[PDB]
RNA sequence: GCUUGAGUCUCGUAGAGGGGGGUAGAAUUCCAGGUGUAGCGGUGAAAUGCGUAGAGAUCUGGAGGAAUACCGGUGGCGAAGGCGGCCCCCUGGACGAAGACUGACGCUCAGGUGCGAAAGCGUGGGGAGCAAACAGGAUUAGAUACCCUGGUAGUCCACGCCGUAAACGAUGUCGACUUGGAGGUUGUGCCCUUGAGGCGUGGCUUCCGGAGCUAACGCGUUAAGUCGACCGCCUGGGGAGUACGGCCGCAAGGUUAAAACUCAAAUGAAUUGACGGGGGCCCGCACAAGCGGUGGAGCAUGUGGUUUAAUUCGAUGCAACGCG
């Protein structure tokens, strides 16, 4: 805010793998505080990919995720009163939840029989590199390559 | 103006000079009064603030600016 | 296809373009980039970026040619200049010697009105 | 008569003081040529414009006109307007040193004469750049404006006219006297130049302040202090520096200069607020970063309108409208 830097919350991590990263997706995923749901949602999406990929759950998760994943955002910022979009370089922190973010984002469209199965199409189809997520990646990249004017 | 970069001399040495050299030589500020025509009140109206402010802040330099605040 | 070693670069800087022209040292040309040449128009015609772009681009146009050195001549203000002479040993070249050749009158011509925004 | 005011001469000095004539260098434009090629220019963004008939860039050369970077200065000179490369010719003034010489020759000045920025006018040249008018492109509700691309008179020269400016330190000229400090510029004297010094004395100038003055702001030895001499000018605001007449001018117009009528104020300086598409420093779910809504559908409820015999009354920008 115009203030405080404050120091940030502390979830409690993944209960089937413990990670911090799969309690961030859960967290994202979910609606109207419901929890269960939406791990339950998580687990039968995840445990349903490893087997169409071949590898673990949760590096399996980590490179679908990392192909998502933007090097770079556009921002808006002022100097003459013209107000044009400069491109900035994105803390990882930030970057990996907007990542998340993005995935969902694909999975909320792309309607089939399932919010699980939906993400277990959505993060194979990330995972080999044609899915919508990297086009909202790859448009971020196009836009702040058409920007690289400012830096 | 003229550098002549000789031997056993890096790049960026040399390109720090030669902006050292169009600061010495002032080239941009006499490209930049001679893009429009200010008349001859604007150039002595700018001459007589520029130093009414230079000097009335010169002599707040020297006894004003001398006295403790804290 | 004619070959000679040493040339003079000319980065011709205005406020709203930047043109980069390699020549030999009889003052005749042998390809030229600008900041409008490729992409980069409008407001971003006048970075340090696309003047940086414009000697990477005038740099393959002498491909052909094989210059081991060059003198770089600088002429008029603004945002051309450093980016470009640095970008140009960037893309590959060994700058000899660099002079600012910008025209300065000693009061001879008029210039045109102040403008008011 | 006298030398104290005013002048003359001898010696130097500093100076964009003036008039006439040359000449140099940088740059802009144009023309001719060489290389080379798809953009240039412009803007907040554009477009008009220029460009494949070869531009912009770049180099060699030519031709013109105008102005003189740096020095450059709260520097200098001039009565003011004003005056800026360098050299020469003609020429005005101011200042300093020590003397001499005349001996009140002085100060101010109505009418009069002269000079007097820029724009303008006449005649004859010249014309690069800039540029009223003008055209086109934008912006905009409109845009006969600001911005852009062009562009004519004009700006330049010679000779005449005009005779006005916020021609302003908004401060007439001359003389006398009255605490200080920091500077600048230009002479000059003395002491050991004993060392890029010191102590003096003259002219001009810049800032800050004391008494005093002033409505205050400020001015303050260069007075707006204390005085004297002469001149010009003012008498509420508007009408009005206008009309009519006169004089001047080629004209534009200048100068001189009312009245009827109309208002009870117009004004100056400062003060406290408020405001600013003024400045600086901050804060708030104010924005940004996010999540979820409302506006679309159906119903609930309140209001406005309309209706009605009555649709009781009140709230009705945020701060009325699931409100009393």
């Amino acid at each position: 805010p115009r203030r405080r830097v404050i120091g940030q919350r502390k979830i409690l991590p993944d209960p089937k793998f413990g990670s911090e990263l799969l309690a961030k997706f859960v967290n994202i995923l979910m609606v109207d505080g419901k929890k269960s749901t939406a791990e339950s949602i998580v687990y039968s999406a995840l445990e349903t990919l490893a087997q169409r990929s071949g590898k673990s759950e949760l590096e399996a998760f980590e490179v679908a995720l990392e192909n998502v994943r933007p090097t770079v955002e556009v921002k808006s910022r002022r100097v003459g009163g013209s107000t044009y979009q400069v491109p900035v370089e994105v803390r990882p922190v930030r970057r990996n939840a907007l990542a998340m973010r993005w995935i969902v984002e694909a999975a909320r469209k792309r309607g089939d029989k399932s919010m699980a199965l939906r993400l277990a199409n959505e993060l194979s189809d990330a995972a080999e590199n044609k899915g919508t997520a990297v086009k909202k990646r790859e448009d971020v990249h196009r836009m702040a390559e058409a920007n690289k004017a400012f830096a | 103006p003229v550098i002549k970069v000789r031997e056993n001399e890096p790049f960026d040495v040399a390109l720090r000079r030669f902006k050292r050299s169009c600061e010495k030589a002032g080239v941009l500020a006499e490209v930049r009064r001679r893009e429009f025509y200010e008349k001859p009140t604007t150039e002595r109206k700018r001459a007589k603030a520029s130093a009414v402010k230079r000097h009335a802040k010169k002599l707040a330099r020297e006894n004003a600016r001398r006295t403790r605040l804290y | 296809r004619k070959q000679v070693s040493d040339g003079v670069a000319h980065i011709h800087a205005s406020f709203n373009n930047t043109i980069v022209t390699i020549t030999d040292r009889q003052g005749n040309a042998l390809g030229w980039a600008t900041a409008g040449g490729s992409g980069f128009r409008g407001s971003r015609k006048s970075t340090p970026f696309a003047a940086q772009v414009a000697a990477e681009r005038c740099a393959d146009a002498v491909k052909e040619y094989g210059i081991k050195n060059l003198e770089v001549m600088v002429k008029g203000p603004g945002p051309g200049r450093e980016s470009t002479i640095r970008a140009l040993n960037a893309a590959g070249f060994r700058i000899t010697n660099i002079t600012d050749v910008t025209p300065i009158p000693h009061n001879g011509c008029r210039p045109p009105k102040k403008r008011r925004v």
